[PDB]
């Protein structure tokens, strides 16, 4: 019951999984080959949220690997986990995307989409009583964006009642390492409002800020950015594999985080998260994970939430804690700080409590914001497009591909237009 | 034979029932395994264990309960937990997915999917009843299978009971805190089949009883498993006079006689006045004066409210252990000798006794000390609106701008509806507008 | 002496009776091999073997069976197996091409070739009675040797006794599942035996035995094996007191007597009530009062069918065990109290009790548990016209192109026989539309 | 009783049943040399289905083995079984047949079938009960396609009353080696149309794909897929040898299976088949045979069933199983898929259920369908065959053997003619 398929596109969805995949695998106790080796009787009760059971007590994951490329593929047969995964789900062509949105949604991810939909739905109709799904995907690449948006338009049309979310990395201008990387994330932000029921925006920038001032690391490796991510992903759907004192499902959460529909972009965020040797001088209390879940630099994206007013928050906290320092805490923050939360709905917040915590800590935290200070990603995208699409600049090699400019100028309008959508249920009363 | 029926609904609604299930185990003496043991070569019925548990044969007592939830998460907790062979198998209901905090899914798409198995094991505890009284039923507004789907049995069970009494015990929100962002939908909707189809509901709320705790229990940090052992203690007093012996029983259709006046004014508000703990049960005089007078006091209430607000229009005390009744009747005529407990001017004979013999249980590893007499307060007063205000407000704030409305009306209902209910919700606040005013010429 | 004549035709048939004589020999207490062990000095016959085991000399048991098949695959797992010396010889008959799902040839192209055989048998064992009380014919419905041998043998056993009870134990296509593409011709084919011939047939199928085994028992996945040692505890219970004592006992012909009202509305259903898994059989009640509810409920019928949709018309109860008959009584008022469960308006001494003190046996290796009363519930009722209706359905489309028809016709029949059966299978159904509605005036 | 004459004619249908007698010789443990070497009493039970008993407990082969060359005869006793064939049976003349249809089936077939026939009566006199025959043949040759249906026609003068199948090798356009392999075809489906009661019909193009896509073989040869044929003609006739639950001979097949006559057209299916390596991620059970068994990509004729409707099928599952999944997963296919089975059938599937698995693995499967997307196979035969007939093309290598031109326009005639009876038992309510 309450089943999830993981839709891991890309390059950077690819990584961002094989490091999910081994964070599940030790809340479960997951050996590298696929047997079990835990001690905790609750780490078998749900385990088909995420695992199939196979021939001898085996237990393969439900992940389906997406790339239009065969060598991020050899990658994660090669890591430390390639042995868990099933080989029938490794779905890659061989001529890769270019770092162009329409080379994946249009020529060769069409090509392609037929022959992983195909799998899609073997993973799907196996299941008891199917919950929904998840990608993982990059907005700025070929794969991530473009046959990440082609193989979620096409799972509405079948599935249309299944809570569909992604964990999707957004570009900054701080952080660049792509020149077309505004016209591959515009094109599938307009795909994101009209398809999903939520969507976990994180960007690489506020990932290094993480890792440079909270956790004082010195040299962060990609390994560090995607752990931090793998222990949100996890968070999030937490209530659905462990018993609690409160629980949220996938769907509860998306009742009480979405006012509006098309409103359903959400910051991630965690707590704790100390540097070694600053841990003996932390003592772990609620009003400790408190301060850490508001804090600005403990979000995943890169924004502040001071430019604007929560709408609502969700907060997940794993580990043997009370009820009232949970609802005392969640409500001295949307008091003391009231003017940065939006006033017609009373108790923005809410709350989730497991009572398993992570493997080597007790109570986490997870928080999960829905901030009308998100119009500060959409707008820093929608100049760097209207400021390229105005000269036409890098546009042969998207017209060339099947696409013409009226694809465009819908999806720039698209994006333009909730940024006037956060804005109106920011302000006025 | 007394028996009586708990119906256990949603998270909140199960939850509860295994701190009241804890409690009647030990009352009468039953391993968690439902065997009385050996040395109980009595009546049992003269202990009376036959208003909760039904004597299998071969030595079992199995319990006249329903677990009903649409997660499987909550009841998987009772297999196995510890009651893995107290509770009959097939009274333990799971859906796949809940209602989600959504009255629509819980009352339309996904509750009539089960509603015919809960509906169907009941007539198997309803044929199994000799004396059958009525219903228990636990659950909480403010959940989606708490009050999505208890809307949608309640309709079912008075077709086909109707003349049974349904007590109901909810948890109502609470005016500062909240757990869920659309906690006040979900309580506009469970309006009508609260006032309509339930004879007598209850109401209590988690900060009322965080305070509780706090203040006159000493614990800094209180957790639910902490708060559903003091909804026991109500529930544990109000029906024991069913099931032991005393002077002055009271029988669950003696409180609608003389709890309720009007058939719409029927929302009581409960205490227990010895909250105390075991330090501080000693430098005690925890007699019977003292103890009617701790229910009548503001801070003590299971709900945030104040009963110097509005007036009182009956109470109804029960009392269980070393009582003497001349006793009583000398801590009423204080009562109603204050000034600050405003009675109506049409009750004039104020309110019913009601003793017991059999003292309250320590739960081990409880909070409670071991106390020698306690009382519950059963007392409707027009205070109650007070709560009712503080949440058509919320209600009013998120509904002006038809917020969380499209996920309710995707799911099996439509957006007149909201209309209805509040308008249904404020005629019952101008009734008590209308039942406290004293009349003239 | 009570004796009685099993007869298994065809793989269904063969595959019932060794789940049937698997449980005699358990009843009776005779070991695989025929003997009974030597701590029974004994009246053999006061434990009555004597209905279902003619005793050779020398201390041997032989069953009153015959086992026939057109193919020789099944019987051959009775040779060896495990029964390999309790059955004689002669007495399992085999062919060597199965009709192989064609009514055709199990009447006429193959079925004539063993048909003197198998007769022949018969009146071997026919001769070795002494007080014989009617034969006990089992098959499938939609098969060969089921349907078409089986329509053979009713037609020369109506001509050579006659007189004698023939009841069918037949197994009747279910809605969804089925095996065979060819199902419904086999089943429109054998309409003018079962009605004419048998004199009282009784229909069960996979659908509404799988349910019971998932619901009542919680087998995830039943096999065959599971299914027709539920086929043999109605069989043990309604030959039961033949050969037991008990108050109140009912022979073979004290069924028809007071089941069957007209000589062609003789079909009627069974149900069995505490199919009961052994761990909820604890937490249990199962007094006289749940097991008779038990059978009218409409989930618990062993055929695919509703009796809320149509009216009883005659019950007869089978009770087995520490069953006292005021119990009883006190049951069957209260089922005549219910108005779910509508009688006709000319039944108005409703139904039969039976009682028997011999309970029921566990089968070693069995998924029933081990109860001390159960009931067999032979009732008629109208809708088991409905199972009728969809049925006639199925053969109605592939009968209007005429699909599967040039197997038949090549085998020894005409097209013409088609809109016989049809036609005679549309009388019953208008019988039943006939026998249900009360008359005015 | 009910035993099973083989008739295996030319190169393909030799080498085909030289390994259906390695797999048949394998499931009743009869060594090499003929002894026998099983361990279960069941293997000779029934084990005179195929094999007369000899001389000092051997057992040999009921196969007659035809060619109209010596070398495949030479090749069959010098391979690993050539010694468990009686030496009388292997018939053969030393002219070839010149991949050619009439010099196979009027010069010097005619010639050779006197002393063909003459040895089919010596098998079918000293059996108890006969049930049947079976070719293994190949249409498009001289001998398989030729001297095929000249066997075939002169034993239904025979022997009017028995199970005659053929496990028949129809070409395919992407996949030829031979020229004038349409007018060998055209001229052999005339002949199966009026004298055959099955014809489990397989193409070699099918046959690779199952290698390369299924199986994940690297170089397939037609060792490989000489081998999954022969695992089909070793689950038709299962129930026939071995006990089961429910038991489904060849008649009883072919009762329920062919709803007109003249429609006897079959497509075979394993399951399971899995590569080497992935059988530890898939976990056997009924739900996993029952999705391999109603794939496209798991047939062994090379046409889609979703350009067509089922008429009927047929699934024989061999072990301990159960009976509800299999009569649940049979109907949860015809319900979701409804539209792919003739309507005006209920319940087009047969289940056959043995209890006998094969000796390596647990619960395997079977799938035989009679669909009407079969006409995709004889109108790509009778466009190429109207291509070269039009001009008269390699005409005068058949007319100069006796054949004349009305023997062709009638042939291809009657492939025309029953394209238009799956046609219309297709369509048309
Ligand atoms: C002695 C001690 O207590 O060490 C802690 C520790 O020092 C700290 C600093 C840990 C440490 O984490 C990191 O340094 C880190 C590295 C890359 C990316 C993100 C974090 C720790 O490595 C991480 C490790 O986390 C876990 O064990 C969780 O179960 C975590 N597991 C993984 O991420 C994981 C890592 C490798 C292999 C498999 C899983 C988790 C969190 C959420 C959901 C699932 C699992 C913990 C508590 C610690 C160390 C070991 C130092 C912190 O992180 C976590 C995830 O707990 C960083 O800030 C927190 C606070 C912890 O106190
Ligand atoms: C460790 C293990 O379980 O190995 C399996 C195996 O890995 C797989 C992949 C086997 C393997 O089969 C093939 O690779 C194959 C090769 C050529 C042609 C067809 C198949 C296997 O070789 C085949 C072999 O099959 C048998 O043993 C059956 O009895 C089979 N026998 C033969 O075909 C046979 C082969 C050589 C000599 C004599 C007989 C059979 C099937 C139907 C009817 C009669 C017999 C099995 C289960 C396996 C191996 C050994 C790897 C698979 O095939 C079969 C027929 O079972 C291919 O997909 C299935 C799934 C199996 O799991
Ligand atoms: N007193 C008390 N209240 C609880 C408990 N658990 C949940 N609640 C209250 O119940 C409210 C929400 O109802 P839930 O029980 O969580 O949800 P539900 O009724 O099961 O329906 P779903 O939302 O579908 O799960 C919360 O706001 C809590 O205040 C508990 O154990 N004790
Ligand atoms: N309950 C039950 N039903 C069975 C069993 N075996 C077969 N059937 C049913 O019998 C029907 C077909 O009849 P069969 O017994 O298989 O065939 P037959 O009566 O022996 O005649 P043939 O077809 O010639 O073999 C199937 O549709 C099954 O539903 C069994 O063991 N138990
Ligand atoms: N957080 C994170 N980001 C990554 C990783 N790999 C690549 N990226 C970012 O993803 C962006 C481009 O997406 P890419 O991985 O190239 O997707 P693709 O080309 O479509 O497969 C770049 O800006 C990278 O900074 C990773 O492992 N972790
Ligand atoms: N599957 C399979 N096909 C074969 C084999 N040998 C030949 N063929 C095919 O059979 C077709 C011709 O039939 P052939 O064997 O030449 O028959 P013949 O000349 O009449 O004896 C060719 O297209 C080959 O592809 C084999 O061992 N297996
Ligand atoms: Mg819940
Ligand atoms: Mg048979």
């Amino acid at each position: 019951m309450r089943e999830i398929v993981h839709i891991q596109a890309g390059q950077c969805g690819n990584q961002i999984g094989a490091k999910f995949w081994e964070v599940i695998s030790d809340e479960h106790g997951i050996d590298p080959t696929g047997s079990y080796h835990g001690d905790s009787d609750l780490q078998l009760e749900r385990i088909n949220v995420y695992y199939n059971e196979a021939t001898g007590n085996k237990y393969v994951p439900r992940a389906i690997l997406v790339d239009l490329e065969p060598g991020t593929m050899d990658s994660v047969r090669s890591g430390p986990f390639g042995q868990i995964f099933r080989p029938d789900n490794f779905v890659f062509g061989q001529s890769g995307a270019g770092n162009n949105w329409a080379k994946g949604h249009y020529t060769e991810g069409a090509e392609l989409v037929d022959s992983v939909l195909d799998v899609v739905r073997k993973e799907s109709e196996s299941c008891d009583c199917l919950q929904g799904f998840q990608l993982t995907h990059s907005l700025g690449g070929g794969t991530g964006s473009g046959m990440g948006t082609l193989l979620i338009s096409k799972i509405r049309e079948e599935y249309p009642d299944r809570i569909m979310n992604t964990f999707s990395v957004m570009p900054s201008p701080k952080v660049s390492d792509t020149v077309v990387e505004p016209y591959n994330a515009t094109l599938s932000v307009h795909q994101l409002v009209e398809n999903t029921d939520e969507t976990y925006c994180i960007d690489n920038e506020a990932l290094y800020d993480i890792c440079f001032r909270t956790l004082k690391l010195t040299t962060p490796t990609y390994g560090d950015l995607n752990h931090l991510v793998s222990a949100t992903m996890s968070g999030v759907t937490t209530c659905l594999r462990f018993p609690g004192q409160l629980n949220a499902d996938l769907r509860k959460l998306a009742v009480n985080m979405v006012p509006f529909p098309r409103l359903h972009f959400f910051m991630p965020g965690f707590a704790p998260l100390t540097s070694r040797g600053s841990q003996q001088y932390r003592a772990l209390t609620v009003p400790e994970l408190t301060q850490q879940m508001f804090d600005s630099k403990n979000m995943m994206a890169a924004c502040d939430p001071r430019h604007g007013r929560y709408l609502t928050v969700a907060a997940i906290f794993r580990g043997r804690m009370s009820m009232k320092e949970v609802d005392e805490q969640m409500l001295n923050v949307q008091n003391k700080n009231s003017s940065y939360f939006v006033e017609w709905i009373p108790n923005n917040v809410k709350t989730a409590v497991c009572d398993i915590p992570p493997r080597g800590l007790k109570m986490s935290a997870t928080f999960i914001g829905n901030s009308t200070a998100i119009q500060e990603l959409f707008k820093r995208i929608s100049e760097q497009f209207t400021a390229m699409f105005r000269r036409k600049a890098f546009l042969h090699w998207y017209t060339g591909e099947g696409m013409d400019e009226m694809e465009f100028t819908e999806a720039e309008s698209n994006m333009n237009d909730l940024v006037s959508e956060y804005q109106q249920y920011q302000d006025a009363t | 034979m007394r028996e009586c029926i708990s119906i256990h609904v949603g998270q909140a609604g199960v939850q509860i029932g295994n701190a009241c299930w804890e409690l009647y185990c030990l009352e009468h003496g039953i391993q968690p395994d439902g065997q009385m043991p050996s040395d109980k070569t009595i009546g049992g019925g003269d202990d009376s264990f036959n208003t909760f548990f039904s004597e299998t044969g071969a030595g079992k007592h199995v319990p006249r309960a329903v677990f009903v939830d649409l997660e499987p998460t909550v009841i998987d907790e009772v297999r196995t937990g510890t009651y893995r062979q107290l509770f009959h198998p097939e009274q333990l209901i799971t859906g796949k997915e809940d209602a989600a905090n959504n009255y629509a899914r819980g009352h339309y798409t996904i509750g009539k999917e089960i509603i015919d198995l809960v509906l169907d094991r009941i007539r198997k505890l309803a044929d199994q009843c000799t004396g059958l009284q009525g219903f228990l039923v636990f659950h909480s507004f403010g959940g989606g299978t708490g009050s999505g789907f208890t809307s949608l049995l309640m309709e079912r069970l008075s077709v086909d009971y109707g003349k049974k009494s349904k007590l109901e015990f909810s948890i109502y929100p609470a005016p500062q805190v909240s757990t869920a962002v659309v906690e006040p939908y979900n309580s506009i909707l469970t309006t009508h089949t609260t006032l309509e189809h339930s004879d007598c509901a209850f109401m209590v709320d988690n900060e009322a009883i965080y305070d509780i705790c706090r203040r006159n229990l000493d614990i800094e940090r209180p957790t639910y498993t902490n708060l559903n052992r003091l909804i026991s203690q109500i529930v544990s007093s109000i029906t024991a006079s069913l099931r032991f012996d005393g002077a002055l029983n009271v029988d669950l259709t003696e409180f609608q006689t003389n709890l309720v006046p009007y058939p719409r004014i029927h929302f009581p508000l409960a205490t227990y006045a010895p909250v105390i703990s075991a330090e501080k049960a000693y430098h005690e005089q925890l007699s019977v004066a003292e103890i009617t007078n701790a229910c009548f006091e503001p801070a003590n209430q299971m709900v945030k409210c104040d009963p110097r607000h509005g007036k009182y229009m009956a109470c109804c005390l029960l009392y269980r252990g070393d009582v003497v009744p001349k006793d009583v009747n000398a801590a009423i005529a204080t009562i109603k000798t204050k000034r600050s407990i405003q009675f109506v001017d049409w009750c004039p004979t104020g309110f019913k006794v009601g003793i017991n013999y059999q003292p309250p249980t320590v739960v081990p590893g409880g909070d409670l000390a071991k106390v020698q007499r306690a009382v519950c307060m059963l007392s409707n007063t027009t205070a109650i609106a007070e709560a009712w205000a503080r949440l058509d407000h919320k209600f009013d704030l998120m509904y002006a701008k038809r917020a969380f409305v499209h996920w309710y009306v995707g799911e099996g209902m439509e957006e007149g509806e909201f209309s209805e209910a509040r308008e249904d919700m404020a005629a019952l606040e101008k009734d008590y507008e209308e039942v406290g005013v004293d009349s003239v010429e």
